[PDB]
């Protein structure tokens, strides 16, 4: 980091030694912050003491060239770059002549700094697929530019600025019960012109009307085409024809009962800030075979030495190859083992057989081999430990079978593994050409092998070949979770009234798992059954992307589920899964890249999610290059939001490189000692200025403001948090709120919490629907990098803890809830903690998070409870429930008498509605979780993991037979109640 | 002897979830199987785990009228003279596709003869202090653990560097030869006219740039050695690991056999609890 290699201060001045076009070397004393203007108009004019002048001939014709922090010699076209900002690795500009087309090269510059890592390693690449890929990606990118600008400005707005609405248009019934004769109360302000002086409107209007009436109907009260509705405060606007409490701003108003404040823009003013999409194609841009089924040969492999291994010679007898053909997670035949030999010569000269034709492999067919060590000891006692492991796909991207010579490089074992073979991992070489390296060499068919199209596969199938009364069999199949045990006879029934499951569309992903791959009459029948499938919801075709489903074909049909019935408002809820399973696609140019990506390109809510999700993963290595390329190609195409994400990238940056020093140099020192230096490193201009202006990353419509260097210091809590303080800088900020408190945290992983706050919405959002008024509160969370992240933080939110050193017994936490809100409202906050915790208490048990105390649980003003630092779920029935004395007083209104008091028994009533509704959904979040076991989160390493989930729902009992299973863990952690 | 009841059968296990009975069946040889209680837990399941071509079957044995089966005619007194049928004999009567003869049963009571100290006193001490050895090997493992990826993000950075000091050192190789090549016309020029000074600061700043550009090969020179005795104690860290990897998961069996060795015997856990 810094502003040169290994120093990170920059001083003042510095020598700095150019090397002029005639071969001349001169010294400078330049500014930090000089720009490059300034430098080369004072070096031109230092010269005349040197050699030779006659070759300069003018001081244009420059461009500064020198070499960066990140092995690259960047060009710096942009003049007005300071001295400071440019990565300088070593103090030096060499003078040469202006090179390039000098427009696109300053562009890949900002795609660089954002992406994290230089274009031109994605132009070094010699891999035919990562070129193609390349060239092949900008189609997607230009449809959907083309797509923006179609109708008029208006269309540029909608992408910049996309409505926030519900794919929910009618209200629950108890919602709506709230609002009296459906109607809402609106006061629309609207600013005059002279002294911006503000403006009130009382507006009594239906739920159900647009805001084109809505805006019409307030003009009659002022006493067309122009006057747009904004929320007051951050950047959100009613510009689609949809009912006025579709919008999700405006239904949580009528949630909390409150009245929604709008603003009135016109319509000429909001087109002016939008900028033009100017999209120019990159350099790039423009620049015999036997059927597999016709070889008549089993599949054999042959290896040969391995490079190195890491193994003592001593404490390891004797190592050897473990090898196997998978299809997805499940192998196609038995494991083939290579003689065992010393840990000194792993010659490995040796033909491996198996038990698996080449005409039978299919397409999405798998070689996972590891390098395993067997001990040989303890007298009768044989362990296996694998030291490596690596995957090659059979058929590459073009559908041609790999044969002849291959070099693979292997990957380090995962933490917490002990399968020999790693099915689940990524198919491909070894970045770091300094590991374990295995040669390997595929036979030689004197041609090439190319798998048959679909016409050919169309002739096989269908070419071999009433109602029934016990068809109730299907319908009981269907309803099963996906992770269920499916026996051989439901196997082999399935398949056999595979033409009745058409009638029952719910029972492709059971149907998937009947057939066996290995054996190409089967798998050609299937193809014809998904080519004309009737289509499915996007949560259970949701399901098909995961690491189970891994045939292009079966893929490619859960795909155009997506996009016919996926709306944008579910999209960017299971936005988070959807990018992990890019992971489990077997090639770079996929069917689900281009659906993800034309949805980027065309919402920028989308894409500022789509950015973030796919930055946060650059730092592994093995997605590190896939996620790369798919970055580039959005960064190019992302058109002028590019500008904002450098101000996000470049301000948590800054905090990055701060938060680093005060947990590794000024670490053992007093707590004021860094509440000094930190806030002595916050008035410099270069962080003053980076960390003000930009958008929120955690909520793009809210754009932070001047920073609070007042109110800024350091949470006392987890590894030094550091407690950021912001301003809002429209003017209509009283009415939303005057300050943007964000926790940015250095040392946590935040995608445990980030994923059980997507959970909880779920939870809350089915509840909602149902008419259970459970009241939860997920905070936005958000990952930005390698154990770094963003939290938001709730207003006006005391810890329990708080209260009891505040209110200082057991009426603490009630007594206060008294004080705060007395007379008629003490009922209805009485109610809210009510509603609140006993959502949290189905919610907590059902996941299993980490065990919950007064420090991490946090009750608002209003009365509302929610918990905080979600340590960990499903790992660190034996979970109890977290309820304790503390809310029973408040459950009960502070009587005494709480075990069986009359307000108690309506909150256990709450607690078993609650319980069997996400009972009946089981199916939703055990898909959710099944598409993160690649995430590489320490507790999601595979199904044997989720099957937690499998017990505390009690899938497997009956529907009456789980409630008491409830009943009786709720009476257990209360000894009774 | 041909039949008795199926609790006294060494492969029928009871009550095990799919989770422990994966890990019984794993890396294990053609034909192991394992009988044990249905998910659903009715009475009268006893569904058959088989391990066949590498992946784990599973057969449901009906139950009706008193009787056991396959297919939908039981015919078959009891669970034991079932699988004894099907372990002398191959599957493919039952399906066509399936083809196996139920060879190695998993018993459970070979892994009974491993533990010793049969009274609770002493089962209490060693499982104890295993717990002490197992948490302790675990906890050196933490710390390696750390350390190697640790030094894999020191090294990475070293790389990077050596590969910025070749663009630098090719920059100024690459303008001596154009400078000595432009230094070629006016050459002639400045010998022909008594003009020392020019040779001087020509011949003087000369060498300042062959004193830098010979100082960044220094410099780049003991970042190749720092990474090259980086790279090998990279190396010793990962032998260290593979070694301990091995030994730490027999531990963790061992240790959590005892464990569930004392449970199932009517002991409370609250009691070893405390004991760790
Ligand atoms: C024995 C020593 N004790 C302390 O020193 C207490 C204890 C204490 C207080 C408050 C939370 C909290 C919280 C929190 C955490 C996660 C959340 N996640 C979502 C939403 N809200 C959240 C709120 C914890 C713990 N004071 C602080 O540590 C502290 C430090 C810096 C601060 N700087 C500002 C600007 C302000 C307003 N207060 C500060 C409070």
């Amino acid at each position: 980091s810094g502003e040169l290699w290994g120093i990170h201060l920059m001083p003042p001045r510095i020598l700095v030694e150019c090397l002029l076009p005639n071969g001349m070397i001169v010294t400078l004393e330049c500014l930090r912050e000089a720009t490059l203007i300034t430098i080369k108009h004072e070096l031109f004019k230092e010269a005349r003491k040197y050699p030779l002048h006659q070759l300069l001939q003018d001081e244009s014709s420059y461009i500064f060239v020198s070499v960066t922090q990140e092995a690259e010699r960047e060009e710096f076209f942009d003049e007005t770059r300071r001295l400071c900002d440019l990565r300088l690795f070593q103090p030096f500009l060499k003078v040469i002549e202006p090179v390039g087309n000098r427009e696109e090269k300053i562009l890949n510059r900002e795609i660089g700094f954002a992406i994290g890592m230089p274009v031109c390693e994605f132009d070094m690449v010699k891999d035919p697929e990562v070129q193609d890929f390349r060239r092949n990606i900008l189609n997607v990118c230009k449809e959907a530019v083309d797509l923006r600008d179609l109708n008029s400005p208006h269309s540029r707005a909608m992408y910049v600025y996309p409505p926030n609405v519900e794919s929910s248009p009618e209200l629950p019934k108890h919602i709506y019960n709230k609002l009296d004769k459906g109607q809402i109360i609106v006061v629309i302000w609207v600013i005059v012109s002279p002294n911006n002086d503000k403006q009130k409107y009382t507006l009594k209007i239906n739920h159900d009307c647009v805001p084109e009436q809505v805006i019409a109907e307030a003009i009659r009260k002022k006493t067309q085409g122009k006057y747009i509705l904004k929320v007051c405060g951050c950047d959100e606007y009613f510009l689609e024809k949809y009912p006025l409490s579709q919008y999700k701003y405006i239904r949580s108003c009528i949630m909390l009962g409150r009245m929604p404040n709008l603003m009135l823009m016109a319509k000429e003013s909001l087109y002016s800030q939008l900028p033009m999409d100017c999209f120019t194609m990159p350099s790039y841009s423009r620049r015999s075979t036997k059927s597999l089924w016709v070889i008549n040969s089993a599949l054999r492999i042959k290896i040969l030495c391995a490079t190195y291994v890491n193994v003592n010679i001593r404490d390891i007898d004797k190592i050897y190859v473990r090898t196997g053909i998978y299809h997805g997670g499940e192998p196609l035949c038995d494991n083939v083992n290579t003689q065992r030999v010393p840990c000194s010569n792993p010659r490995w000269n040796e033909w491996l057989n198996y038990d698996i034709y080449i005409p039978d492999l299919p397409r999405a067919a798998r070689l996972c081999l590891s390098i395993c060590s067997v001990k040989g000891r303890k007298g009768a006692k044989e362990e296996h430990c694998p030291l490596a492991w690596g995957n090659i796909n059979l058929f590459d991207y073009t559908d041609t079978l790999v044969s002849g010579k291959m070099a693979l490089n292997l990957w380090p074992v995962p933490h917490g593994l002990e399968d020999l073979l790693n099915p689940i991992g990524v198919t491909g070489s070894n970045p770091n050409k300094e590991t374990p390296c295995l040669e390997l060499e595929f036979d030689w068919f004197s041609s090439v092998v190319k798998f048959p199209d679909m016409s050919v596969i169309e002739e096989h199938a269908n070419w071999s070949v009433l109602r029934e009364n016990d068809k109730e069999q299907l319908k009981a199949i269907s309803t099963r979770d996906p992770l269920s045990e499916i026996t051989e006879q439901e196997k082999d029934f399935l398949w056999s009234h595979r033409h009745y499951c058409v009638t029952i569309p719910e029972i492709l992903p059971k149907l998937l798992l009947s057939v066996k791959w290995n054996s190409r009459d089967e798998v050609a029948q299937m193809y014809c059954l998904v080519k004309d499938w009737p289509p499915i919801k996007p949560e259970q075709a949701m399901e098909l992307l995961d690491c189970n489903y891994p045939d292009p074909m079966v893929r490619g049909f859960a795909v155009r589920c997506l996009e016919k019935y996926l709306t944008d408002d579910k999209l960017s809820q299971y936005l988070i899964q959807l990018v992990q399973v890019l992971k489990y696609e077997q090639y770079l140019d996929n069917l689900l890249v281009r659906f993800l990506l034309k949805k980027a390109l065309t919402n920028q809510r989308i894409g500022h999610f789509f950015f973030w999700h796919l930055k946060s993963e650059m730092h592994n290595k093995t997605v590190s290059q896939r996620f790369g390329l798919l970055l580039e190609s959005y960064c190019r195409a992302c058109g002028m939001y590019l500008k904002h994400l450098n101000r996000q990238v470049e301000a948590m940056e800054k905090l990055i490189n701060l938060t680093d020093i005060l947990k590794q140099e000024k670490k053992d020192e007093t707590q004021k000692v860094q509440m000094k230096f930190l806030v002595e490193q916050m008035r410099r201009p270069d962080f003053m200025d980076a960390l003000q202006g930009f958008l929120s990353p955690l909520n793009p419509a809210h754009q932070l403001g001047n920073l609070r260097l007042e109110e800024c210091r350091i949470m006392s809590s987890a590894k030094r948090p550091l407690w950021l303080n912001w301003e809002n800088p429209d003017i209509m900020s009283e009415l939303l709120f005057q300050n943007n408190e964000i926790i940015f945290k250095n040392g946590d992983d935040l995608r445990q919490d980030m994923l059980t706050l997507q959970i909880i919405r779920i939870m809350e959002n089915i509840w909602q629907n149902q008419g259970l008024d459970l009241r939860m509160l997920p905070y936005g969370c958000l990952s930005i990098g390698d154990c770094v992240g963003l939290i938001e933080v709730v207003r006006n939110s005391h810890t329990i803890m708080q209260i009891q050193c505040k209110g200082g017994n057991s009426h603490t936490l009630h007594q206060w809830l008294k004080d705060k809100n007395k007379g008629e409202i003490y009922d209805a906050a009485i109610d809210l903690f009510t509603r609140s915790c006993a959502g949290y208490c189905v919610a907590t048990f059902i996941l299993g998070i980490g065990d919950r105390h007064n420090s991490n649980i946090m009750v608002k003003d209003d009365g509302q409870l929610f918990h905080i630092d979600f340590g960990h779920f499903l790992d660190h029935e034996r979970v109890p429930f977290v309820l304790t004395q503390d809310f029973l007083i408040v459950i009960s209104k502070g009587a005494q008498e709480c075990t069986k008091t009359r307000e108690f028994e309506r909150f256990q009533e709450m607690c078993y509605k609650a319980y069997l509704a996400i009972r009946q959904h089981a199916n939703l979040f055990i898909n959710l979780f099944s598409m993160m076991l690649g995430s590489g989160m320490p507790e999601l390493q595979s199904f044997d993991d989720i099957a937690y989930i499998r017990k505390t729902l009690a899938l497997d009992k009956t529907e009456q037979e789980a409630l008491e299973y409830f009943m009786k863990q709720m009476n257990d952690a209360h000894h009774g109640g | 002897n041909n039949n008795m009841s199926l609790q006294d059968a060494e492969w029928y296990w009871g009550d095990i979830s799919r989770e422990e009975v994966n890990e019984k069946l794993r890396d294990t040889a053609d034909g192991t199987f394992l009988v044990r209680d249905a998910s659903t837990k009715m009475h009268g399941d006893y569904t058959l785990t088989l391990r066949k071509g590498g992946n784990n079957k599973l057969i449901k044995i009906f139950h009706r009228d008193g009787k056991y089966g396959f297919s939908d005619p039981l015919t078959f007194s009891s669970v034991v003279e079932l699988i004894n049928h099907y372990r002398n004999e191959s599957l493919a009567q039952y399906n066509p596709k399936l083809d196996v003869k139920l060879l190695y049963p998993v018993s459970k009571y070979q892994q009974d003869q491993v533990v010793k100290e049969d009274n609770i006193e002493a089962v209490g001490k060693k499982l104890h202090e295993y717990n002490t050895q197992f948490q302790e090997k675990s906890r050196e493992y933490d710390r390696l653990y750390e350390e190697y990826t640790r030094t894999s993000q020191e090294i990475q950075m070293k790389r990077t560097a050596i590969e910025a000091f070749n663009e630098t050192i090719k920059i100024f190789e690459e303008q001596c030869q154009t400078q000595e090549r432009y230094s070629k016309e006016y050459i002639e020029k400045f010998k022909r006219e008594g003009n020392e000074k020019e040779i001087q600061r020509i011949m003087h700043n000369y060498d300042k740039l062959k004193s830098r550009i010979s100082e960044i090969i220094d410099s780049r020179r003991r970042l190749e050695e720092d990474l090259k005795k980086q790279a090998a104690e990279y190396r010793e860290i990962d032998k260290r690991m593979n070694s301990i990897k091995p030994d730490l998961i027999q531990l963790r069996k061992t240790r959590d056999q005892y464990l569930m060795w004392l449970t199932q015997k009517g002991v409370r856990q609250k009691k070893l609890n405390e004991w760790l």
